[PDB]
């Protein structure tokens, strides 16, 4: 969608030649979230169309004089300033875009888990601990000092994640992992705000061991 | 005729292109590489065989503008048609290209790294004209740079020294490659880059300072997708075992390897430990076996396909505990006789 | 031209290739092997179309200098773009190349074995404006250089490739700066004295102890499948 | 032209081909099934349309020699490049081949009873 030049050599050519893109592309959908990035989708602009709604039908009022008048006025309005610049949406309208764009978007259910699990009390001796007390403790629903009905610092804020302390305490599964299951708990990791973006290696548990993990902030939740 | 357009002023654009025009941190890691790329582009174009297996890949969000601070630097000659590192077509497509942008990384899906480093590190692109009589060999005198977006886009860990990651960000930047990057300035940075290239026409002066090449291999490991089997592993292998372990039957070796106690109690002298008859009790493990894994660490009773034990291999030897040669001997009645690796924890208990 | 362009003293150098420049061991394995593969590149030059199907794998750290090695035996002619190994255009890309290195950075899928195999094991080729030039020849001679150690999956694939297996801080002579074209061309030359002192195919096959632990090294080097020895125990 | 370049004296090498090259036993089964086995490959050269369902597989140690006695029976005309059943590419490479051997009986693992009896 994005390239603006097609290099490539025609049928009956000489030399792979480079094609300016003269094409301009709409799609049309009947699927509700057909944008399947979760990392952003700012080219799509979804129009969510709705018949009994038109005063107007395209089947008969969209004589060729009208798209003509409709592509003049086009010109003129982009003559006004011939530059890429002035393609752009306006402020507002790049605003609401980011909002439309996510809602007709696919959503990760797993970030919200993460999240969730991310945001629980830990004992302050939580990491040396066995898996199943970490399971064990973790799993509880449990006024930056924390008194879960305890001695004050007894539970703390979590400071490292891993994506193996994850599979292993959070979905409490004894599987070894498919590395393309840890990859889909790494991106809802990134994609957490508490959690960061860079990796640091250090030692979680007996099940977990020395892996590479994030170091968590959740600066935003107890505020 | 662009590079000796005009004079390069003195100026020192290039090392910090993407740190101000795209918002890449300011380390020397940054300067080094961009200011070696831009060296290698003017080569390639003054030198069109000279040896380049180095790339950029610029990482960022999806407003900050990569594509189009590539396109400014390509101008006419800019190519964003390599989507695919297969076939005769993509060399013909590199004829007129300087600056090639692997947009998204598309390629990268469909090769494998093989066909990455056969592609990047080529000299030479042999194919006859559409109508031509004999072949041409034109040189490669083409350099490459890939955007991303996604972080971990390396996913492999044997060759990752050719790709040299950059981080980007929009809040950073603070010029605009949309009005910013003019032909003007595109010229006078590529004036400079001839000038630091001129300095001496070499192909060993385009490879990175000692510094930056030991940030660039932090930088990689950091932009490359981990295992994280070898941690649990080497955590597996660094529990103390029984003497007289091997002799034991599958169901209680793993209740004996799956007592796990705290590193503080083990009370070490080198070899010996009293983990609280006691020193000699316990010893440090001497052996592994995939299938040992697989049965004990894993608590597995299935039988194991070979991909799992391939994958478990894999981790044993990434593991820093065990060697690289296997030799064979009996592990248990579960196991038998099997290849395993020598365990030797030297690197633990050293502490 | 540069085989015969110096004829060779008495120097000993064929055997040692692999051994002193990437570490490898002084073995009778290694060393006939080494000769082996020498003597095949020369006769594939002066005989062209020739019966040779074996081929030097190198297995090694990320920096033992297997490739550097590789190429400075090749020279100009020394080719590693090669990357797929079944169709037509790959018998196009052998044309000015000697030398071919397959380097194996990840590790290579069940088919591209296979593949390797069946290109290897070819002695002619087919190209084209008339006549329909088949280039018979088939000069090249094939070295792979593999990063994992256990690159040999299927026993079909065995007695045909050749693993030697090269270590660092062990190399006498450094590839990187005592490889140089004197000192190959001089092995090239020994090569040719050594092939021309009995010009077949059948002279450059292995010692029939050097096959029988050949053997040896291609277990050695190939997958275990760890299903044998559980049910040995089951049944004792 | 080779197979009449020289008139056959009465040596009866025929029937213990494998028997005596590559150690199989002295069985009746042995020696028909080579002496036929000869006899097709002579028919289906000078009778290309004859039918010979036939082949023989050679199963034996990893050094007996069986490539090697395969090898020097085919000559010039020996062909190891067969590798599928599937397709028309195996039709296509097995044009210019007097004697096609099916490596470790590879193609049989990757095509189904049906694919390699109809081939
Ligand atoms: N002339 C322009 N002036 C200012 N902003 C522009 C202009 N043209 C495009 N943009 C904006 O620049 C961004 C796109 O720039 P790109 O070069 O496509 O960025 P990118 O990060 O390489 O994108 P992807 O999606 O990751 S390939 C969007 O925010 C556009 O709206
Ligand atoms: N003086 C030197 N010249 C060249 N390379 C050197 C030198 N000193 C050290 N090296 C390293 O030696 C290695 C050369 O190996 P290469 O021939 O490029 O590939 P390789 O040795 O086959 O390793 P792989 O596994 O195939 S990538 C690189 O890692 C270089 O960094
Ligand atoms: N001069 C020789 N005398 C006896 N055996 C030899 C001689 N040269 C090679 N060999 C052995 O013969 C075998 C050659 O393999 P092939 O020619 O393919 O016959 P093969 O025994 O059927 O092997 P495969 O793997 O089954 S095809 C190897 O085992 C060599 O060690
Ligand atoms: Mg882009």
């Amino acid at each position: 969608i994005s390239a603006i030049v097609d290099i490539y050599r025609a049928s009956y050519g000489k030399r792979t030649e480079r094609h300016p893109r003269q094409c301009v592309f709409v799609g049309t959908t009947n699927n509700y979230e057909f944008l399947k990035d979760q990392t952003g989708n700012r080219r799509f602009f979804p129009i969510t169309t709705d018949k009994n709604k038109a005063t107007k039908s395209p089947f008969d009022d969209l004589t060729p004089v009208v798209v003509q008048q409709m592509f003049a006025e086009a010109r003129v309005y982009f003559d006004e300033n011939p530059t890429d610049k002035a393609l752009l949406l306006d402020k507002e309208a790049s605003e609401m875009a980011l909002k439309v764009q996510e809602a007709h978007s696919e959503k990760d259910a797993l970030v919200g888990e993460i999240e969730e699990f991310l945001e629980r009390p830990i004992p302050s001796d939580y990491w040396y601990r066995t898996l199943e007390e970490k399971r064990v403790s973790a799993h509880d629903v449990i006024i930056l000092i924390e008194l879960p009905n305890a001695k004050p610092g007894a539970y703390v804020w979590r400071d490292k994640v891993c994506s193996m302390e994850i599979w292993k305490v959070m979905m409490k599964r004894d599987d070894q992992p498919q590395q393309h299951h840890l990859r889909k708990i790494d991106k809802a990791l990134r994609n957490t705000n508490y959690c960061g973006t860079v990796k640091k290696q250090t030692r979680y548990g007996e099940g977990i061991g020395k892996q590479y993990g994030f170091s968590v902030d959740l600066a935003s939740y107890y505020k | 005729s662009m590079i000796e357009s005009k004079s390069w002023d003195g100026i020192k654009r290039i090392e910090t292109l993407f740190i101000d025009y795209l918002g890449a941190e300011d380390n020397h890691y940054n300067r080094e590489v961009t200011k070696k790329w831009m060296m290698g582009a003017v080569a390639r174009i003054y030198q069109p065989g000279i040896k380049y297996d180095s790339m950029i890949i610029l990482y960022g969000g999806q407003g900050v503008g990569k594509s189009t601070a590539v396109s400014k630097l390509g101008g006419h000659w800019y190519n964003q048609s390599i989507k695919t590192f297969k076939g005769d077509e993509v060399y013909k497509k590199l004829q007129g290209s300087w600056i090639c942008e692997i947009e998204e990384l598309s390629a990268f899906q469909k090769s494998t790294i093989e066909d990455i480093k056969g592609f990047i590190s080529a000299i030479v692109d042999i194919y006859r004209a559409s109508y031509g009589k004999r072949t041409e060999r034109h040189p490669r005198q083409c350099v490459f740079v890939g955007t991303t977006n996604n972080y971990e886009f390396l996913k492999d860990q044997t060759g990752n020294r050719r790709f040299f990651p950059i981080t980007t960000d929009k809040n950073k930047a603070t010029k605009s490659p949309f009005d910013d990057l003019t032909p003007v300035v595109v010229q006078q940075m590529f004036a400079e880059a001839r000038v630091y290239f001129d300095e001496n026409p070499t192909d060993k002066a385009l490879l990175l300072d000692k510094e930056a090449s030991e940030m660039a291999l932090k930088v990689q490991e950091a932009h490359s997708e981990k295992d994280a089997l070898v941690g649990e592993i080497e955590e597996f292998l660094e529990r103390p075992i029984p003497s007289d372990y091997w002799y034991r039957t599958l169901e209680e070796k793993r209740v004996s390897a799956h007592d796990v106690i705290d590193q503080d109690y083990i009370k070490l002298y080198g070899d010996g430990k009293l983990i609280e008859a006691k020193p000699g009790a316990y010893v440090w493990r001497d052996k592994v076996c995939s299938m040992e894994i697989w049965k004990v660490m894993m608590k597995r009773d299935d039988q194991p396909q070979q991909h799992h034990l391939r994958k478990i291999d894999k981790a044993l030897r990434n593991t820093n505990y065990c060697g690289t040669v296997k030799k064979q001997t009996r592990y248990g009645e579960g196991i038998g006789k099997q290849y395993g690796f020598s365990v030797d924890l030297a690197s633990y208990y050293k502490n």
